[PDB]
C-alpha cells in the first residue's frame, strides 16, 4: 500500500489517537521518515546477528542464542522480507536487559 | 587599538581554540599518544569545550 | 488458491519467527505492530529514522497516560 | 599501583585488560564490566579462550 498511510497506521498504532485528534505526531512522522526515507544501512545482518547472540549472552537466557541460530536462518529461508538486516537493528535496537532474568514463553 | 588589536585577536582567539579542541579530538581516535592531552590538561581546564553535535539519519 | 495460500503461509511463519524474535528480546512491539514495521521494511526504510519515529510515539503516550 | 600488587611480574599485569561487554537501554555498569586475561605464546595451549570464557562467567557471578 502507499506509504503515506502506512506512516498513519503506525502512529495509530502506537497511541489511541487519530490522525484528526493529534496533527503533530502524525505531522511529525511525516517530518522525520521522508527526508531520509531510504536506508543509510546495507546488508550486514552477520554482525548484528552476533550482537543478538551476545545479548542473550549477558540476560544468561543462552538457550535462546541458540534458538535464534535457528531462527535467522529460517528469516532468510522465507525470504518474503525486503530488508533483513533493518528489521533485526530495530528489534535490537529496542532490547531491555532485566538484571540477568531467563524468561521463556513459546514453540 | 579597538579595531587594529582587539577585533583581530578575538578572532585568533576563536581560531585557535576551535582547532586545538579540533586537534584534540582528531588524535583521541588515534591509539601513550593521549598523554599529550593528559599533560596538558593538568588543571582540567579546557577538557570540555566541544564535543560533536550528534544525530541520527 | 493453494499457490495463492502457500504464500499466505510462507508469510505467516516470517511473522511468527520476528514475533518469537521480539519476545526474546523483550521489546515494546506487538504482532500487530511488527506488520506495519514489515511493511515499511518492504519500502525500504531506515531504521535510524523509524526508531526514533517510534521512540517520539511512544514517548507520547507516556505523556498523556 | 594504589594497592600493593605494583611488585607483580611484568608479564601478568599485561595480561590482564578489561573488556567492555555491549550496552542496552537499561543496564547498568556493574553488569557490563569484566577483565580479560588475554594470552598469546605457547602458553595459550593450557589458557585456551573457551577457558578464558568460561572464567567470566564466574568473574561475573
Amino acid at each position: 500500500k502507499s506509504p503515506n498511510v502506512l506512516l498513519q497506521n503506525l502512529c495509530c498504532r502506537i497511541l489511541g489517537r487519530s490522525e484528526a485528534d493529534v496533527a503533530q505526531q502524525f505531522q511529525y512522522a511525516v517530518r522525520v521518515i521522508g527526508s531520509n526515507f531510504a536506508p543509510t544501512v546495507e546488508r550486514d545482518e552477520f554482525l548484528v546477528a552476533e550482537k543478538i547472540k551476545k545479548e542473550l549472552i549477558r540476560q544468561r537466557r543462552e538457550a535462546d542464542a541458540a534458538l535464534f541460530s535457528e531462527l535467522h536462518r529460517k528469516l532468510h529461508s522465507q525470504g518474503v522480507l525486503k530488508n533483513k538486516w533493518s528489521i533485526l537493528y530495530l528489534l535490537l535496537s529496542l532490547s531491555e536487559d532485566p538484571r540477568r532474568q531467563p524468561s521463556k514463553v513459546s514453540s | 587599538l579597538v579595531s587594529g588589536f582587539e577585533a583581530t585577536i578575538n578572532k585568533f582567539d576563536k581560531n585557535f581554540s576551535a582547532h586545538l579542541l579540533d586537534l584534540l579530538a582528531r588524535l583521541s581516535i588515534y591509539s601513550g599518544m593521549a598523554s599529550v592531552i593528559s599533560r596538558l590538561d593538568f588543571n582540567g581546564f579546557y577538557t570540555e569545550r566541544l564535543e560533536r553535535l550528534s544525530a541520527e539519519r | 488458491a493453494a499457490a495463492a495460500a502457500a504464500n499466505l503461509n510462507a508469510v505467516r511463519e516470517t511473522m511468527d519467527v520476528l514475533l518469537e524474535i521480539s519476545r526474546i528480546l523483550n521489546t515494546g512491539l506487538d504482532m500487530e505492530t511488527l506488520s506495519i514495521c514489515v511493511r515499511l521494511c518492504e519500502q525500504g526504510i531506515n531504521p535510524e529514522a523509524l526508531s526514533s519515529v517510534i521512540k517520539e510515539l511512544r514517548k507520547a503516550t507516556e505523556a498523556l497516560k | 599501583r594504589a594497592t600493593n600488587a605494583q611488585f607483580d611480574s611484568p608479564e601478568i599485569l599485561r595480561r590482564l585488560d578489561v573488556r567492555l561487554l555491549e550496552v542496552s537501554p537499561g543496564d547498568t555498569g556493574w553488569d557490563v564490566f569484566s577483565l580479560d586475561y588475554h594470552v598469546d605464546g605457547p602458553i595459550a595451549t593450557v589458557f585456551t579462550r573457551e577457558c578464558m570464557s568460561h572464567y567470566l562467567r564466574v568473574f561475573n557471578f
